């Protein structure tokens, strides 16, 4: 609607911001399942421990 | 509901009623009224709620932290090892705060329970409180707001050096 | 933090692309939504901070300051939209843009992992703040207040820049997580004395420390209401937050370097509290009250104990809401009588009964009635300074007496007594004004039920 | 002196709109402004936000620490060990100077 | 009569009697009855210290 | 027993010897005081009673008072032997006084702790 | 236990319900005062059940129901101490407040904000109960400051009156000065014992308790208006009469004494603290009784009566008889509240006249208020077997036979004689002789709210002391062997006080005109303490604020030493640089000087 299309700007900014925060995590996986505290074996269907 | 060894309680000794009067005890009748008017309806509501809970049983767990090398085994400036050693130290520090709280809780319950005989009957709790507070003070006191495993280790070594020095001259 | 930076940025296209008559409605609604999402930063752990990326992290210190910052933006829009009604549309949007850009800098400032990044954003907040005061302030003296504000900050912050760059050369990093592990003790020397002063003076000027506080009463008397709210609520806390971080790398030199600044604060708070008893301008009185409350925070930060750091954090949050309330209360009188003179309009409880309740509640938090978080913060500081030296309780106790006297004096003078006969335009409190007051006090009093979330990392 | 406009008279919003909420001169905008503030401010942020805070999952691990302390106090007292030792770190891992 | 010209900073502001407002006539029709002030009359430099809630300088029977 | 006035207890007006010895020159002055008061009263009442007025009757006396109590001080300030000695006495002096009070207290406390003569048996909160 | 703990909490929750109903949920504004009064009366019933259980078997318990906050090793929980002192005080406070609230429904009938008035009375009572049942110092501090702030709002009830606002702030000022002691004790107990809980404080039982106890003594001084921080209590008569009745009996003023009673396990081992409280109480009881001798305002005489009776409680603390001090709190609540209620009855009938010199001839005109006033005066003066006798007389015997400061003992006995004199003064001038009030007679005490409320306190003023003394369990070894002249000293000095008071009163009828003495002026003007202290100290502080702190420092020298002087230097420097004549000759001449200097002086050519 031409009346209420401005109301998606900030909610879409949050979704885009949320998405980019998750993308940031994919660049910081050098130690995923490699810390002495949390390192373990993968479950049969598990590919990664977190994403 | 809780572990009786962690939060101990002596066996309760209640005297039996031994009236020496013909008057009725108003507390006895209020107790009956309270049991009939308050407790029984409350119990019925709870038992309904507990039946619903029994239909949806599910569980939660106490997180287990594997031990990792402590700050003594970390090479200088090796942040990756320091980080894991530091986080472990912080978790232990929080646990030691709650151990002191458990002992303080034991001490406070003994004081109230023993009434006017508390100065004599609470010696064991007082002694345990004194020892844990001393142990806690040695570990953590004086480290400052920016405390760390490094500063804790430095304090311990200062204490160790003082203990060795005195032992030599003896 | 991108989930907060981007929607904050999107507030600017929203304001500029809104219908002419819907700029306040739209900007207020969506900045409240941003404030709602900021509660996700409460995912805090007992050992580790919330480390988002290479640029931004959040911990128990920055999280409460972040939530206060994002909550204040909709409150500032509510407070400003009335005195800006005559302003033309484009300049209204420019005003809102300055508020939005201030929030963007603030949320980045409080989450910046690297100290030089923190510096740039810490400095960037000056620009919009100065524009708000000088462009939209009401009186001739806003120009002087702008200059004093600008040059007091830069006189201290430029030496901080040199010190920060020097630290990075010596240590190799300014990442705050790195400094936690590579920190080395600061040895005695004249070079280290001036490194300490360069690292601290900029934050002292912002707090402000007694003796470097004269810019703040000026700034408040000249700023528009929104300027006063953000100045008192958040911008002062940039100094406290900065000090809480940088003191990590100044040990053990802080042991003796803090003495002159503890004396200035301990004696400063009694002087500024006493000064409040004689102030004739209501905004100036609230401004001097801030200097006294923040003198406690400086002492707490400088003595570096777990109790003092917890008290400092709670005080910063509690004062932020209380002082912002008091300015909003004083402004609502100004919008009727157009004077800041405290003695001009008296006996307002007779004419504005509900507004007098907000006045009472604000005053009670200002004097730290238990169990408000204002009292929790003050008490934790008093407990920790007693161990530092038992004699401080006398100074702390005297300030508590004087604080009650001037807080209730302000309440008595303006709300009680006889109303001024010739002031016949005291129109009933608007829904907007009542909602603005309650949006301060209600979160403030609700925090008493779960104080741990405003107690900081040392909790 | 110069050619300058006179100071306008301050306008009481209640004259034109006795129902004014004090947000806007336009009654329709005024009512909407009141509604977003009251709904997003009180109904959402303060009510749901307060509820959200009330149910934060063990904020900063305080509850886990108490459970962990109980486990250690139980095990240590059963085995006749000190509840807590003065040494945070094992002395055998430390090499003192001199 | 101005305050003595030292460095204090009074300027030309009048020095008025160091008397509390409580000493003013309570039956006269003051423009400000609570303060016992008339519109336009010069205010004592320390008027805020001499309001009826604060410092009294009234004659005492002893 | 004569009345002795003090700063905080004024001489009663009925015991003031100047109250009774009233000359034609003193009555002339009292008349001029009442003329200023009456002129200001009329100026006020003309606005106070005006049915069309809504707002605040600005009082220049109040504005002059608030202006004098702030902005007018520094322009009329002169650094001289009085303000410098009062400036030093109550500006630097208290800071030096408190510095020595707290510094002495903390040195004494720290010396006892290091020697182990300060009782900190249950002190684990700080 | 389940009934005991459940019912003790329901009492406190019951009192909060009328406050919660102010959210307009299910409210009946028509008669909010009746609703509040009914809640108090029902709370009194529920509180008698656990009180009865304690009397039977000594059942005591602590309820730590809600964990509020843990600060490392300091865990703060909402904890309630349902012990001896809270079990006996709560029913007394509720019973007295029940009469005061019923009385206020008549006294405040024409007040447009009566609903708000009853809300403030209820909030007053709630903060006191928080104070009395608190098991840790932070919770106690909540009630401590709560009653102070409620005192401020109720003393300044008629806020258009400058004197009311002054009195209200004065109570805050003096109580905050006492609060310095309270925070001192909190800081000491945390630093040295790692706790704010009474259990841990008593278990660790420090021997070096001078500092924490002096802090508590200072807190009690302010709250109970002991000498030094005393003037605020007589000034609190600015408030409506129901405020004074509640303030002076069941709430604000006894809090200071109660604080010291709660810490008797520490004070009983500290003879230095005992000496201080003994002498502080003795000068208070003597000095304020002396002031009452010449007061003419009826509310002020009774106000000074409270200060004198509070000083006696502080003496009882001094001689290490905490349970006797507590008993006096409970007995004093009945007849002191009645005395204010009777005075309010007189004031109302005489169209707000409070000067006893304008009363007189009321013995038959107001028969019921007369009966209550006489009974209350006899209970206050220790007439045998009335409520006041079961505490005061035991206190006097305990003091007489104790190892104690001889001067403090004498001051206390004289103050007991002065109690008889100033009670005689009220009866003589208010009730006897001929009327001295105006001609249009509007005397009328026939309202059932007035009669019934005073009636219940009259019954308490006769039997409450006997009933309480016969049910509480012994916790001391009462001293019952003494010479005849130490056993009857209280009765004799009281009787001599009555006789001497009658000589003075009757001499005012002789057609002889007398000049005033210095002693009379000293008594009337309250020892000049308010006149000197309330002018001098505010003047000195307020003068320092504007002259030195604000103007001298913040508007002058802190300006001068930096921003003002720095700007001058740059402006002067700029005029040096820019004031050039624009002459080619002068500029190139400076080039030559620069090149020469660069070589000869600085050797830049090397
Ligand atoms: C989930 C998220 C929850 C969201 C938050 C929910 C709570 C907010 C409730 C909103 C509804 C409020 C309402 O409609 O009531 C109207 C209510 C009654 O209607 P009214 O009579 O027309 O009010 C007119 C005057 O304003 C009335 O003025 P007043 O003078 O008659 O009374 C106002 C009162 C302010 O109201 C209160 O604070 C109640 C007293 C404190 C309890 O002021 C005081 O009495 C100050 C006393 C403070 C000292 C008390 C001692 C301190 C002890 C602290 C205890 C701590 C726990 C242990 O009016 C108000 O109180 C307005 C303020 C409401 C906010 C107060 C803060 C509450 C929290
Ligand atoms: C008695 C009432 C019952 C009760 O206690 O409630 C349960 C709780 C407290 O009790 P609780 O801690 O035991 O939690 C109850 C739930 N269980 C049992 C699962 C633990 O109440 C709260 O926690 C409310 C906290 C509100 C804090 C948030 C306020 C709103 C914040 C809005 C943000 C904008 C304002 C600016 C904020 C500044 C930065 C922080
Ligand atoms: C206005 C005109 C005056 C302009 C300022 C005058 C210069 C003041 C310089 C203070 C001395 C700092 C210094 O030179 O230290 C140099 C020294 C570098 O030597 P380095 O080998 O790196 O390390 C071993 C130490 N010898 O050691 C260091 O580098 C440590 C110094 C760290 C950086 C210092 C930052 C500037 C300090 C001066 C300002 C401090 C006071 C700020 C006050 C502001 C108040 C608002
Ligand atoms: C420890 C350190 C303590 C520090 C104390 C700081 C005190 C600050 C000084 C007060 C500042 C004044 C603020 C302004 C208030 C004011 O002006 O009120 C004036 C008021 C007049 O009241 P009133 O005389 O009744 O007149 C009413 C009819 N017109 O008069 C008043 O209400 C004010 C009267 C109080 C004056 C202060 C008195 C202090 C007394 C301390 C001595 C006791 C020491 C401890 C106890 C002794 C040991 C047991
Ligand atoms: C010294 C401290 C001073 C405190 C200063 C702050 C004052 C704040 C105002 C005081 C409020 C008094 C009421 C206190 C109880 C309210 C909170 C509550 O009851 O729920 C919390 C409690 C959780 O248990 P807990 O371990 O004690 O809490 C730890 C986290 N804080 O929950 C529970 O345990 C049980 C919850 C379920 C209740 C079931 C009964 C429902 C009855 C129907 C609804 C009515
Ligand atoms: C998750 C995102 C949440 C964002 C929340 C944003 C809240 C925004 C509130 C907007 C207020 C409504 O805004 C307004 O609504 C009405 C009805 O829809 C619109 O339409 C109106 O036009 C005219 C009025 O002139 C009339 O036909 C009628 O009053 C109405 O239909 C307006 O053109 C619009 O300006
Ligand atoms: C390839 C690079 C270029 C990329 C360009 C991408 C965006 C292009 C947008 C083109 C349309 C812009 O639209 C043009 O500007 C604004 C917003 O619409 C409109 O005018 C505006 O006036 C006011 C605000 O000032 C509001 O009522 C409303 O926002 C709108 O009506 C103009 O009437 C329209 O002509
Ligand atoms: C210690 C760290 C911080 C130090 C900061 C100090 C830097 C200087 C800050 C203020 C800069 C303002 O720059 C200039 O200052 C002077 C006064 O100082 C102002 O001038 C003002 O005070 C002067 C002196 O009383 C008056 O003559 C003048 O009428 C008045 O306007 C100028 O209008 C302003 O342009
Ligand atoms: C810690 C280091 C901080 C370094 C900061 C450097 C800030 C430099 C600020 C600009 C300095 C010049 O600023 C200029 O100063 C002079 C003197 O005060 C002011 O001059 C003003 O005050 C003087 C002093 O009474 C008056 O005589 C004059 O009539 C008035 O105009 C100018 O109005 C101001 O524009």
């Amino acid at each position: 609607v031409r009346d209420h299309w401005v109301h998606v700007l900030v909610p879409m900014g949050f979704v885009f911001g949320y998405y980019l925060d998750r993308k940031n995590d994919e660049k910081l996986t050098a130690f995923r399942n490699k810390s002495l505290l949390y390192k373990r074996e993968l479950k049969p269907n598990e590919e990664v421990t977190w994403k | 509901s809780w572990d009786k060894d962690v939060y101990p309680e002596p066996p309760r000794r209640t005297p039996a009623p031994s009236p020496q009067t013909s008057l009725p005890n108003p507390i006895t009748y209020l107790t009956k009224a309270f049991d009939l008017l308050v407790d029984r309806p409350v119990t019925l509501v709870r038992e309904f709620i507990e039946r619903q809970h029994a239909k949806n049983k599910y569980y939660y767990y106490h997180r287990e932290f594997r031990r990792v090398p402590d700050i003594t085994e970390c090479q200088e400036k090796d942040v990756l090892c320091m980080f894991e050693a530091e986080m472990q130290w912080r978790r232990d520090y929080k646990v030691d705060q709650e151990i002191v709280n458990i002992i303080q809780e034991r001490l406070k319950a003994c004081q109230q329970r023993e009434g006017e005989s508390h100065r004599q009957n609470c010696a064991k709790e007082l002694e345990q409180f004194t020892q844990v507070v001393k142990a806690y003070q040695d570990r953590y006191h004086d480290l400052g707001a920016h405390y760390s495993a490094r500063k804790c280790l430095a304090k311990q070594k200062q204490r160790m050096l003082a203990e060795r020095k005195a032992a030599k001259e003896a | 933090m991108l989930k907060y930076i981007i929607p904050t940025i999107m507030l600017m296209p929203l304001t500029w692309l809104s219908k002419n008559n819907m700029i306040w409605v739209n900007s207020t609604a969506h900045s409240l939504l941003i404030s709602f999402t900021s509660l996700l930063l409460m995912n805090q752990f007992g050992d580790n901070s919330l480390n988002f990326s290479l640029l931004f992290f959040s911990d128990s210190l920055s999280t409460p300051l972040l939530i206060l910052t994002m909550w204040l933006l909709p409150l500032m829009l509510m407070a400003s939209q009335h005195h800006l009604s005559k302003e033309n549309l484009t300049r209204k949007k420019l005003f809102i843009t300055m508020l939005i850009s201030l929030q963007l800098f603030l949320i980045m400032t409080f989450t910046a992992m690297e100290l030089i990044l923190f510096y740039i954003l810490f400095e960037a907040t000056l620009v919009p703040t100065l524009i708000i005061i000088t462009r939209w302030g009401n009186q001739t003296e806003r120009l002087n207040a702008g200059l004093y504000f600008l040059f007091y900050t830069l006189a201290g912050s430029l030496p901080l820049l040199v010190a920060l760059i020097y630290i990075q050369n010596t240590v190799g990093s300014l990442n705050f997580l790195m400094l936690q592990y590579w920190v080395q003790p600061v040895h005695n020397s004249w070079s280290n004395v001036f490194m300490w002063l360069a690292c601290m003076m900029a934050f002292m000027v912002k707090m402000p420390l007694y003796g470097l506080h004269l810019w703040l009463p000026k700034a408040h008397v000249e700023a528009p209401i929104a300027g006063s709210m953000v100045l008192a609520a958040v911008l002062l806390k940039l100094g406290g937050y900065g000090m809480l971080r940088i003191t990590l790398i100044l040990n053990p030199m802080t042991d003796f370097m803090a003495y002159p600044f503890i004396m200035l604060s301990l004696w400063g708070m009694i002087m500024t509290s006493s000064i409040c008893l004689r102030q004739t301008d209501l905004k100036s009185l609230i401004a001097y009250s801030s200097v006294s409350h923040m003198a406690l925070v400086i002492v707490a930060i400088l003595i570096q104990t777990p109790w003092s750091y917890m008290g400092a954090t709670a005080l910063m949050i509690a004062h932020g809401l209380t002082s912002s309330m008091l300015f909003c209360l004083a402004n609502s009188n100004y919008e009727r009588i157009h004077s800041r003179t405290m003695i001009l309009a008296r006996g307002l409880q007779t004419l504005l009964p509900l507004m007098a309740t907000w006045w009472l509640l604000a005053s009670l938090t200002n004097l730290a009635l238990p169990p408000t978080i204002n009292l929790i913060g003050e008490l934790f500081v008093v407990m920790s300074t007693f161990s530092w030296s038992n004699i401080t309780i006398i100074l702390m106790g005297v300030n508590m007496v004087i604080t009650a006297l001037y807080s209730l004096y302000m309440l008595i003078m303006t709300q009680r007594g006889k109303y001024t006969y010739h002031i016949n335009n005291i129109s009933p409190s608007f829904t907007r004004e009542n909602a603005l007051m309650s949006l301060h006090i209600l979160p403030l009093l609700l925090l008493t039920l779960n104080p741990k979330i405003i107690l900081g990392p040392l909790y | 002196r110069w050619q300058e406009d006179p100071e306008p008279e301050d306008e009481n919003l209640y004259e034109k709109n006795p129902d004014s909420h004090g947000y806007d001169k336009d009654p329709a905008v005024d009512i909407w402004n009141m509604r977003v503030v009251f709904f997003f401010g009180f109904s959402i942020v303060l009510v749901l936000g307060s509820t959200f805070v009330a149910y934060l999952p063990d904020y900063r691990m305080q509850e886990w620490a108490r459970r962990e302390a109980e486990r250690l106090v139980k095990y240590r007292e059963a085995h006749g060990l000190p509840i807590m030792e003065s040494n945070c770190f094992d002395p055998s891992k430390i090499q003192l100077p001199e | 009569e101005p305050y003595p010209d030292d460095g204090t900073g009074y300027g030309d502001y009048p020095k008025l009697p160091d008397r509390s407002q409580q000493e003013r006539d309570p039956w006269y029709d003051w423009d400000h009855p609570d303060l016992r002030l008339n519109w336009g009359e010069p205010m004592h430099w320390d008027l805020d210290m001499y309001i009826r809630n604060r410092v009294d300088t009234s004659p005492t029977p002893v | 027993p004569k009345y002795e006035a003090s700063r905080l207890s004024s001489l009663p007006t009925t015991l003031d010897p100047a109250e009774y010895d009233i000359s034609s020159e003193t009555r002339k002055a009292q008349a001029e005081r009442l003329a200023i008061r009456s002129r200001l009263k009329r100026e006020y009442q003309l606005q106070y009673y005006d049915p069309s007025r809504r707002g605040v009757i600005e009082d220049p006396a109040l504005v002059r008072w608030t202006y004098a109590r702030s902005a007018n001080i520094y322009p009329n300030f002169r650094p001289n032997t009085k303000t410098s000695l009062l400036g030093a006495l109550f500006g630097i002096g208290p800071l030096v006084f408190w510095y020595y009070v707290f510094k002495t207290d903390r040195d004494r406390k720290e010396k006892l702790i290091q020697e182990g003569k300060l009782d900190r048996t249950f002190n684990i909160s700080y | 236990m389940n009934m005991f703990s459940s019912l003790s909490l329901v009492t406190l929750l019951l009192l909060t319900m009328p406050i919660m109903m102010m959210s307009f949920n299910t409210y009946k504004p028509s008669n909010y005062p009746l609703y509040v009064k009914t809640a108090i009366s029902y709370a009194f019933i529920t509180s008698m059940i656990p009180t009865m259980m304690f009397i039977h078997s000594g059942q005591e318990l602590i309820i730590s129901n809600w964990h509020w906050l843990t600060i490392q090793t300091l865990k703060l929980s909402l904890s309630f101490k349902m012990d001896y002192f809270s079990m006996m005080f709560i029913p007394v406070a509720l019973f007295v407040t029940w009469s005061i609230m019923e009385f206020s429904m008549w006294y405040m009938y024409s007040d447009p904000n009566i609903n708000k008035f009853f809300k403030y009375l209820l909030l007053f009572l709630i903060t006191m109960l928080i104070l009395v049942t608190a098991n840790n110092l932070f919770q106690l501090f909540i009630g401590w400051e709560g009653v102070g702030i409620m005192s401020f709002l109720l003393i300044g009830w008629w806020y258009g009156r400058a004197d009311a606002n002054t009195a209200a702030l004065q109570a805050i000022l003096y109580n905050r000065i006492g609060d310095i002691g309270f925070i001192l004790a909190m800081a000491w107990f945390l630093t040295n014992l790692n706790t704010w809980d009474l259990q841990q404080i008593f278990m660790l039982n420090p021997s070096d308790s001078n500092m924490p106890l002096i802090g508590l003594a200072l807190a009690a001084t302010g709250k109970s208006a002991q000498f030094g921080l005393h003037p605020w209590l007589p000034s609190a008569m600015e408030g409506p009469t129901p405020v004074s009745a509640l303030l002076h009996s069941s709430t604000m003023v006894v809090a200071g004494i109660f604080l010291l009673i709660r810490f008797y396990p520490l004070t009983e081992n500290n003879k230095y603290i005992q000496s201080i409280t003994l002498c502080l109480g003795a000068i208070t009881t003597l000095f304020t009784a002396m002031c009452a001798l010449t007061q003419n305002d009826i509310k002020k005489i009774i106000a000074f009566s409270t200060s004198s009776q509070l000083g006696l409680m502080m003496v009882t603390i001094g001689i290490n008889q905490p349970y006797l001090a507590f008993l006096h709190i409970c007995t004093h609540a009945f007849f002191k509240a009645m005395l204010f209620m009777c005075s309010g009855s007189i004031i109302h009938s005489l169209n707000d006249e409070q000067d006893i010199r304008k009363m007189g001839g009321l013995f038959k005109a107001m028969p019921f208020t007369t009966t209550a006033l006489i009974v209350g005066s006899l209970a206050l003066t220790g007439m045998p077997f009335l409520t006041g006798f079961y505490s005061k007389d035991l206190i006097i015997e305990a003091a007489n036979t104790s190892y104690t400061n001889a001067w403090a003992l004498l001051m206390t006995l004289i103050a007991t004689s002065f109690t008889a004199i100033y009670s005689t003064r009220i009866i003589f001038f208010a009730l006897l002789g001929q009327p001295r009030f105006p001609t249009l007679v509007n005397i009328n005490e026939n309202n059932p709210l007035l009669i019934n409320s005073i009636k219940r306190l009259l019954i308490g003023s006769l039997f409450a002391g006997y009933i309480i003394s016969n049910n509480i369990p012994p916790t001391t070894i009462p001293q019952m062997t003494m010479p005849y002249y130490l056993k009857t000293t209280a009765l004799i000095v009281t009787i001599l006080g009555f006789i001497l008071a009658l000589e003075i009163s009757n001499m005012t009828k002789n057609l002889k005109y007398h000049y005033p003495s210095n002693a009379f002026k000293f008594s009337t003007l309250l020892g000049y303490f308010p006149t000197i202290m309330h002018r001098l100290a505010p003047y000195m502080n307020l003068s320092m604020s504007q002259k030195s702190a604000s103007s001298l420092l913040d508007l002058i020298w802190l300006e001068a030493i930096l921003p003002k002087t720095i700007s001058l230097a740059q402006m002067k420097a700029s005029t040096l640089v820019t004031n050039q004549k624009g002459l080619i000759k002068l500029y190139f001449l400076s080039f030559l000087i620069t090149i020469l200097i660069s070589m000869i002086l600085f050797n830049f050519h090397e």
